[PDB]
């Protein structure tokens, strides 16, 4: 619970998760349709380690960081 | 290489199984998760037959399963599209001229839609089971996402409902808003046409506005489009008192032939039982891996219907639509 990152996101989902007790949510870039961005990322509260925040990022962004 | 008549044994048989496990289940009001029943995966391999079925029971329903990007990754989707699923994109580039009915599969979630097609261009209704943002201006996003899947110059309205609570019963309750958008193909084609004018759509829903960056229409709240009849599988009652205190007029029809109306319905549909212990709204959990709580069966009595009707449409089907469907089940065990 002290995520940090250089980028700009919007929602794409958020769904509870066979298994576990903590919710998915799912991201995509701000500059998805503007740049084409293929950015995502993935938040999921770590269900043995409760304190634990699992975060997957996939793609790679095709611009600068947000200044 | 079968016989029809072993195919035929084989889909029905594959259907009837299912249908043995889930009726257990409910019978002793089991949570399928608690009781290690695999439901995404069955869900997911009986869903194609539950289309091909309910397409033939309903003509001019025109159910067609679709998936989005996501569905098509590996890495992040949950499990790979339904079998015989099209990607978005490549079914508004080659479909004929129409009126359809989808289930949309976006990697992680199944949704519902009600699509035209024309010559002028391809708008479509995305009736999501499921509400679960506790910021609104969330949906935007959302709405955005199907839109760009669907094409920039597609017209889209995105409307988010409270059905679903369960993590698994969204292909099923898409299913059975599909059928309602079937039902009630007439309001839902004068959206349509309001989306392509560019009108006010405040005549068709309660809550609109379009989105900034693709003018997407969000709806959040569908009410009276979104009616009595397509929330009668809401699993909260909570959901379903919030859904009549919000809009009286929906109170009082008949949601079905026994004349109840929507409340009580889903009141008859109450059970208490133990399921997986999750966070809340505010992610909030207790300690112990279960929870017990009261909701609404609907949804798998439900599921149990559907698989009925589809046993004993393919109990006496045609042969090349018992071959079809063998395909479908094959593919489907593929994963
Ligand atoms: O209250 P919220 O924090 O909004 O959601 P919460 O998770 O606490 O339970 C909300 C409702 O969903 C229902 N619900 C929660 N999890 C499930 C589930 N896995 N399956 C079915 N219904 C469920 C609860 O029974 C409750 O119904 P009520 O509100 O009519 O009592
Ligand atoms: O008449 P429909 O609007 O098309 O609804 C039919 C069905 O009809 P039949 O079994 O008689 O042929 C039931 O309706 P009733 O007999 O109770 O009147 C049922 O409704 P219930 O669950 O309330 O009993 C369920 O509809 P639903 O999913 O809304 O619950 C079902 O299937 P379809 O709506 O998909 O056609
Ligand atoms: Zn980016």
């Amino acid at each position: 619970i002290d995520e940090g990152d250089l980028w700009t996101w919007r929602k794409y989902g958020q769904k509870d998760i066979l298994g576990s007790r903590f919710p998915r949510g799912y991201y995509r870039c701000a500059y998805k349709f503007t740049h084409g961005c293929k950015a995502t990322k993935q938040v999921q509260r770590s269900e043995t380690d409760s304190n634990m925040l699992a975060i997957t990022y996939l793609s790679e962004h095709n611009h600068p960081r947000p200044t | 290489q079968a016989t029809v008549d072993r195919l035929r044994t084989q889909v029905t048989g594959f259907l009837s199984g299912a249908l043995g496990k889930l009726q257990a289940l409910s019978a002793q009001n089991m949570d399928p998760e608690l009781a290690q029943f695999r439901v995404l995966d069955v869900d997911r391999a009986i869903m194609p037959l539950l289309i091909v079925a309910e397409n033939a029971r309903n003509p001019g329903l025109n159910l067609v399963p679709l998936h989005m990007d996501m569905a098509e990754d590996e890495e992040v989707r949950t499990q790979p599209p339904m079998a015989g699923s099209r990607h978005i994109a490549e079914f508004v580039a080659s479909a004929r001229p129409g009126r359809y009915r989808a289930v949309i599969d976006d990697g992680s979630h199944t949704r519902a839609a009600d699509i035209r097609k024309d010559a002028s261009g391809t708008s479509v209704i995305v009736v999501d089971p499921l509400r679960k943002e506790k910021d609104e201006s969330a949906y935007v996003d959302y709405a955005d996402n199907v839109n760009m899947e669907f094409g920039e110059h597609a017209k889209c309205a995105f409307i988010p409902v409270d059905i679903q609570k369960s993590f698994f019963d969204c292909r099923i309750l898409s299913l059975s808003l599909a059928l309602k958008m079937h039902d009630k193909d007439d309001a839902f084609a004068a959206f349509h046409e309001t989306l392509r004018n560019g009108g006010d759509p405040s005549h068709h829903v309660s809550r609109a506005q379009q989105t900034e960056e693709l003018g997407a229409t969000l709806v959040l709240d569908g009410a009276p489009l979104v009616d009595a009849r397509m929330m009668k599988h809401g699993q909260a009652a909570s959901s379903v008192s919030r859904y009549l205190g919000n809009h009286p007029e929906q109170s009082t029809v008949p949601v079905n032939k026994r004349n109840e109306t929507l409340g009580e319905r889903t009141t008859r549909h109450l059970v208490k039982r133990k399921v997986r212990n999750r966070a809340d709204s505010e992610g909030r959990v207790t300690s112990g891996e279960t929870k017990e709580i009261t909701f609404s069966n609907s949804v798998e009595q439900k599921r149990i219907a559907l698989l009925n009707r589809a046993a004993s449409y393919v109990n006496s089907a045609p042969p090349p639509v018992v071959m079809r469907m063998a395909k479908l089940l094959q593919d489907s065990l593929l994963d």
